[PDB]
């Protein structure tokens, strides 16, 4: 347990941002923080570092009380969101500031700085001022300045937002390799959810200072725990169900959008409750229904398409008046009626694929 | 448009420089009340090089100005940084004493400080003059640096602390270059204040540390000879060559 | 040893002091002061600092004997005391020259620019009160000189010490304000060389120096009288080297030294054995060196006790009309 | 924390030693009595304050304040455009012109005033020039008038307004100005709504440093405009060096400082 | 043709940044600009606005020359990247600055500002200074400041980067609604490619000041024209092929990675040529082969599997020594089959689904 936060509480001008917070960070861990755009994520990172202090609680690092130790005495480093960059120095001095202040011998200042500059693909911009560069270049300079040292705890706050996709993949791999070879612990703040899910091994979701769900990047997607952590991670369509009869110890009959069907429930249930059934866009199948008679399948009408890349988002309205958000893969060269508009449509789902909640 | 702007700037420069040319020219006239030209002569310069009692006044005044300005700018810069960033019990008391100094009628100071130095035993001369030339010239640098410091970007300070920065190094590297013009203005203002003083120094000095403005003010009885114009031309030439050397050599 | 000299900046010429050092091993460290009041205050406050020879005015040679700040001058070993005009020797501010020795004298009088104003049109103090001279008079900025002008116009003595007489002087001076154009704060010849003012108070030596620069400024002796002044040499009563000072006075009383001093600065000199050696036209210029009866039956600015405050307060009130 | 402690201790100690102790003596003297041959005696009186009720002192205070405010405004009006224009020139030239502005000010003030009086007098160079070329038939008289006092005060106290203003203007943030210009602004509205609120500290600093010293300059005014009007400096100087009433001078100085401080609120 | 750029060229400090350009922007259009982080997009946006005059060239807005007409006279508005936000004004004053500067009546200022703030969900933050806000709230204020004037041309420089997913979708929908209702032209520069395809009508890809390809959101992803536009818009596998003999036209026999197969080529080809065959990761089929004999398919081994949300990236290495990419839905979890590890399997496409380049 490298870092422990117990009972940390913080208020700004009399209003609460973090009421209660218990958190543990270990060694060799990649931890990502996600949230609804304004709950609190930079406040936590600044509290962990030597910036603004805590009203009440305890911060422990390596089983040592550090709650009243300032900056310049903690072995942590940070990458800011506003690119806190010294405007009167070249790139080289910006990168070498951290090395110089720890009395690094003058022999290896240049090779290490040039190594970091090669890592971020900016070896040719060594002697250029910050106001002669652009957004991605400034951000890469900030990353390089933070990673030149060998800190045991690196806090990154939106460090890969101003780069293009192909370069973002290279930086993800670079950071992953550095973590694997050395042993740095990372606290990564982002809003791109796919990068969070690919790249990390614990993901913590927040809402107004409350920890809503903490788990490995697979339970965040496969098994949501509240209704908020289910409608935030991706696209999802919620169905209302009424339990009818308890069939088996893992099978329950329920009337859902007016059709009786079989679902998997793994907790106590009694005929008379209102349950939420959660399905994903890519788990539903659609089939044409030319015949007037309809059996074993929801009826709807397809309204528009989106074509968001490799996937063709499709909206189908039921007679009840609700969207369904059906998704698939776009096969243009396939001529077997990939797309057709304004027709009656049927939608079904494979059993034991849904998620059940109270 | 450009023409009007140039006209304004050259009008102010003319207003500030056109009497200096008149002094330089009258340094060569034969009349002792230069209002007209009465011939070309170099008698005044030859008289000055031989006077051997006004040259020492110039040297003493230059040394006083240099030392007083340097210490005043250093102490004032530290005071301004302390007021802006550091947190201690009473700032209003510190602020008020600067205002009182800036409002002293310049006659009461020369008596209060004189009585104080005799009480304390400080010998009158170099040291007494320096300790009075630093005390004033302090509010000017404090006010200038505090005006420049306001509106500072705290992101740089936070990043420097994050990377590890003791108060000395962050002060120096982050604040000193970003607030350099205020420091230079303070230095030149302190220099120009420590050369026109005639009232405080006449009291707080001793039998042998005579300075130049005292001599000029005391010449009013017998008239101000073009000797002082000859001295002023030399000092102006030195000031000009010093900076045309400094700019050309390095920057 | 060494000698401390407290004087105006250029009052004793440089280079002239070098021969004193060549003849005698004494070297002089020169300290200068702005005005007589500063000299009084600095000398009275800083007792630790000791000076060796000081040059006061006619007022301040008095006021410094009664309060011990001045010392007796032993005239036995001044071998050149004969070379001095007896008219300036004995005066009511130093009874027998026990505490001062005259060095430079002068007078104050009406100065007229002959180019614009006829010199003979003005002949007395009272003619400055005529209503035609509106906005064209220059007056000296010190209370005692202006109040002496008024008192001599009325017919009293300069050191009246009687409040009733000062009241009449104040009332008379209140009428002169519409005529005043400036109160002079620097050398009297300076405002005349620029043409700002063509008639008013002036010192005779300044008029001579101004005429020697191409401006025809004549000086006319007022019938009521001329306001006299002179400077003197004295010892500050706390001196480490008294013999050096009393030798310096002897050196300054020589004929050739006096002639050089009177040549380098135009102000008259009290040596009688030295004005003969001057130029034929300089010694005979009647305004610079007036005739004997005017000098001996003259007014000198002596000290009046507790009434100087009245003069200064009235000078304050009169400006802020 | 040691460095901050040392800095604070040094700053407090210097100010207490060289500002507080003389002022305590001044206050103690202001409540005492005049005596010859000692300059002060041991008698407690309040008359050194109740003598300030005459109209003379209030009138001279008002006149001094009026001249100081006029000089301050004139320096502001003549100096703000100068700093703004100079802030636009190339980066290499700027320090050279900054220093060339101040190098005239490194000579004794009295000699400078002598030069100006030679320049503007009736039989000065300006009139002779404007006469030999035609125009100005009779000489233009400008000396010994209240306007000459203002000219001299500006001639002495110009940099004290320029340098604090240039320091504030140099640091202005370019993206804010670009955003304003892009949102449909104009020069006048950009000046009113943005530059002045972001440059006000420079204006306040300059105004203080040009106004407060201006009350002590009573020698340049005396030379350039006669002595036809009194100022507070002459009153205190005569109270100290000509009447030799030191307690009354102390009382006048303390009342002046209190009034000036309260006026600024 | 609302804006026409003819012959624009701009050089910074003696180095070419925009060599040559010819562009046309029409009415009621969504134009998106994509490039590799240093190409010169924001300089183009500045050249369109009054800032940063041109070295040579010409610009028309309708039929009138703005190439030397300064700002404050052009009717375009910009959303900056650095959030050029006034620190001495409230949010309310920041929003109403533009309204006040064109002499609007004082009655309509408050409702328009409040409507703009209700659009960006910041109604309660009306009387707070900028430095008390977060990054996302500052960016939302930046959008609201430019929107409220109702301009004809609106330029956005990375205006949806600091938000989460759900709020970003809402802002995309809101901007599209404004464009449909009013008629504004949008020039939007962004790095999120899925958002770029889902919400645009013309897409311009640039490199080193060159306009490499201009076309509809489908022509970029389906039929790239250059090799750079193929390696920048998404994930792709490229194979080398050599033509053997040409069958009936629209069909050509070629050897690719040791297998002879058919490729659909619609131009003149001579034998001996070397061609590039590009395939998308989702267009490959991977099939298990337990039998030793292999026919009709390239043989390789899977090396790792990656869990990217809703998909399952997999990389396979052939006997040749090349790694190629394959993708399929992973929420096919809870199956019987469909999980495996290092084995021997074959890769086969579906025919006529490839892209062929010279
Ligand atoms: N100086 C401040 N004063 C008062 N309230 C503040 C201050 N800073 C932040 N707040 C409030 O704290 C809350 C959240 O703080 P914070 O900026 O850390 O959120 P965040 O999620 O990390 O940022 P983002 O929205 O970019 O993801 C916001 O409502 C914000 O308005
Ligand atoms: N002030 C400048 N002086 C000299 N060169 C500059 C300057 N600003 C940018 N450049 C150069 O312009 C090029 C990038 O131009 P531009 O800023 O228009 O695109 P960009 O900001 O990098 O795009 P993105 O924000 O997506 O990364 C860089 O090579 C950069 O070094
Ligand atoms: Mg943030
Ligand atoms: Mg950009």
């Amino acid at each position: 347990p490298l870092v422990q936060l117990a009972g940390i509480r913080k208020c700004f001008d009399g209003k609460e941002v973090i009421p209660q917070l218990d958190l543990t960070i270990n060694n060799g861990e990649f931890l990502t923080l996600l949230g609804p755009s304004g709950c609190g994520k930079t406040t936590v990172l600044r509290l962990i570092a030597g910036l603004e202090t805590v009203d009440s609680g305890r911060i422990m690092l390596d089983n040592e009380d550090i709650t009243h130790v300032p900056a310049e005495n903690r072995y942590v480093n940070t990458v800011f969101q506003s690119y806190a960059l010294f405007p009167h120095m070249t790139v080289f001095e910006n990168v070498a500031f951290g090395l110089r202040m720890q009395k690094t011998p003058a022999a290896e200042i240049t090779p290490r700085v040039m190594e970091a500059l090669r890592m971020v693909q900016l070896e040719t911009f060594a002697q250029r001022k910050p106001h002669q560069l652009s957004g991605g270049q400034q951000q890469r300079v900030a990353i390089a300045r933070a990673v030149v040292n060998k800190p045991r705890l690196l806090l990154l706050d939106q460090s890969l937002s101003a780069l293009d996709y192909k370069l973002r993949k290279q930086m993800q791999n670079e950071l992953k390799a550095l973590q694997r070879k050395l042993g740095i612990t990372f606290v990564f703040v982002t809003h791109d959810q796919e990068e969070a899910l690919t790249m990390s091994d614990r993901i913590v979701v927040m809402r107004d200072g409350r920890i809503e769900q903490d788990g490995t990047p697979r339970e965040i997607y496969e098994e949501p725990k509240n209704l908020f952590v289910a409608g935030f991670i991706g696209e999802i369509n919620m169905f209302n169900a009424t339990v009818i009869e308890r069939l088996d110890e893992q099978r329950v009959r329920a009337n859902v959008e007016g059709r009786e069907c079989n679902i998997y429930v793994n907790f106590a249930v009694e005929p008379g409750q209102k349950l939420h059934v959660l399905l994903r866009p890519e788990d539903l199948r659609v089939e044409e229904i030319n015949d007037d008679n309809h059996a074993e399948g929801l009826i709807g009408y397809v309204r528009e398409r989106n074509y968001k890349g490799m996937t063709l988002e499709s909206v189908v309205e039921l007679e009840n008046g609700k969207m369904v958000m059906v998704s698939e893969f776009f096969n243009e060269d396939d001529p077997d009626f990939d797309h057709s508009l304004d027709q009656k449509m049927a939608i079904n789902w494979v059993e034991s694929w849904e998620v059940v909640l109270a | 448009g450009r023409l009007l702007r140039g006209g304004f700037m050259t009008a102010i420069y003319a207003y500030l420089y056109i009497p200096i040319i008149i002094l330089i020219v009258n340094s060569f006239n034969s009349s002792r009340f230069g209002i007209n030209w009465q011939g070309f002569t170099t008698k005044w310069y030859s008289l000055l090089m031989n006077n051997d009692s006004l040259l020492q006044a110039a040297q003493h005044s230059l040394t006083m100005a240099v030392f007083s300005a340097t210490f005043a700018t250093l102490i004032g810069s530290l005071t301004a940084v302390a007021l802006y960033r550091y947190r201690f019990r009473g700032k209003p008391f510190v602020s008020g004493m600067l205002f009182v100094v800036m409002m002293s009628p310049d006659i009461v100071m020369a008596i209060s400080l004189l009585v104080l130095f005799m009480l304390l035993g400080i010998q009158l001369g170099f040291w007494s003059l320096l300790f009075s030339h630093i005390t004033f010239c302090l509010p000017f640098v404090v006010v200038t640096v505090y005006s420049r410091l306001k509106g500072f970007d705290v992101r740089m300070l936070e990043a420097a602390k994050d990377l590890g920065a003791s108060e000395f190094t962050i002060l120096r590297k982050i604040i000193l270059p970003l607030a350099m013009p205020a420091v230079a203005a303070g230095w030149v203002l302190s220099f120009t204040l420590s050369m026109d003083d005639v009232v405080v120094s006449s009291f707080v000095t001793g039998p042998s540390y005579e300075i130049l403005p005292l001599k000029i003010y005391s010449m009013v009885k017998v008239g101000v000879s073009p000797e002082v114009n000859a001295l002023a031309t030399i000092l102006l030439v030195l000031s000009l060559v010093m900076v045309i050397a400094s700019q050309l050599i390095a920057r | 040893n060494t000698l401390y000299f407290y004087n105006w900046t250029e009052y004793v010429p440089p280079g002239l002091l070098e021969q004193f050092t060549k003849e005698t091993g004494i070297k002089v460290i020169y300290s200068t002061y702005e005005s007589n009041e500063t000299m009084y205050a600095k000398l009275k406050t800083y007792k630790d600092g000791a000076y060796d020879l000081v040059v006061p005015s006619t007022y301040y040679v008095d006021k410094m004997r009664k309060e011990g700040m001045i010392q007796k001058i032993d005239k036995s070993k001044l071998t050149n005391f004969s070379n001095l005009d007896p008219d300036m020797l004995n005066k009511p501010f130093d009874p027998n020259n026990d505490y001062s020795i005259p060095y430079i004298w002068g007078a104050t009088a009406i100065g007229v620019n002959g180019d614009a104003v006829d010199p003979k049109s003005v002949t007395s103090w009272a003619d400055l009160w005529k209503p035609e001279y509106k906005g064209s008079l220059l007056l000296t900025d010190d209370a005692r000189e202006v109040f002496q002008m008024a008192l001599r116009k009325l017919g009293y003595s300069g050191n009246t010490t009687d409040p009733k007489e000062i009241e009449a002087a104040y009332n008379e001076l209140k009428k002169l304000m519409p005529n005043v154009a400036a109160f002079n704060s620097d050398n009297p010849a300076n405002p005349y060389m620029e043409g700002e003012v063509n008639l008013g108070m002036i010192w005779n030596g300044s008029a001579f120096v101004a005429r020697q620069a191409g401006t025809p400024i004549d000086v006319v002796w007022p019938k009521e009288g001329g306001i006299f002044w002179m400077d003197s040499l004295a010892i500050p009563a706390n001196a480490k080297n008294k013999e050096g000072a009393l030798k310096l006075i002897n050196f300054l009383l020589r004929p050739d030294v006096a002639k050089q001093v009177a040549e380098t600065i135009g102000y008259p000199t009290p040596n009688l054995a030295a004005r003969k050696l001057l130029s034929p036209e300089v010694a005979n210029d009647k305004t610079l060196y007036p005739d004997a009866e005017t000098i001996k039956n003259g007014e000198w600015q002596n000290d009046v006790g507790a009434a100087s405050s009245i003069y200064e307060e009235y000078y304050q009130k009169l400006k802020a009309g | 924390t040691s460095f901050q402690n040392v800095v604070i201790v040094t700053i407090v100690g210097w100010l207490v030693l060289f500002v507080f102790l003389p002022n305590l003596m001044i206050i103690g003297t202001s409540f005492l009595t005049r005596d010859d041959a000692s300059f002060v005696k041991m008698v407690f009186t309040l008359d050194n304050y109740t003598r300030l009720l005459d109209p003379l002192y209030f009138e001279v205070l008002l006149h001094s304040l009026n001249m100081a405010l006029i000089a301050t405004l004139a320096c502001l009006v003549l100096g703000y455009p100068f700093a703004w224009f100079l802030a636009k020139l190339p980066h290499k030239v700027r320090p050279l012109l900054l220093f060339l502005l101040i190098v005239p000010f490194w000579t004794n003030s009295l000699i400078r005033i002598y030069g100006l009086k030679i320049f503007l007098s009736t039989k000065g160079y300006l009139n002779e020039f404007l006469l030999w070329l035609g125009v100005i038939d009779t000489p233009i008289r400008i000396m010994f008038t209240p306007s000459a006092v203002i000219i001299g005060l500006v001639y002495i106290l110009l940099p004290f307004m320029v340098m604090p203003l240039y320091s504030s203007i140099e640091k202005l943030d370019k993206p804010l100005l670009e955003a304003a210009r892009d949102l449909g602004a104009s020069k006048l509205q950009t000046f009113i709504r943005i530059i002045i609120p972001l440059t006000m500290p420079g204006i306040i600093a300059g105004c203080l440093l040009v106004m407060l010293p201006a009350m002590g300059l009573f020698y340049v005014s005396d030379l350039m405009g006669g002595a036809k009007n009194l100022l507070i400096g002459n009153v205190i100087k005569v109270q100290f060096l000509n009447i030799r009433d030191w307690p009354f001078g102390a009382a006048t100085s303390i009342t002046l400082t209190i009034v000036m401080g309260l006026m600024l609120l």
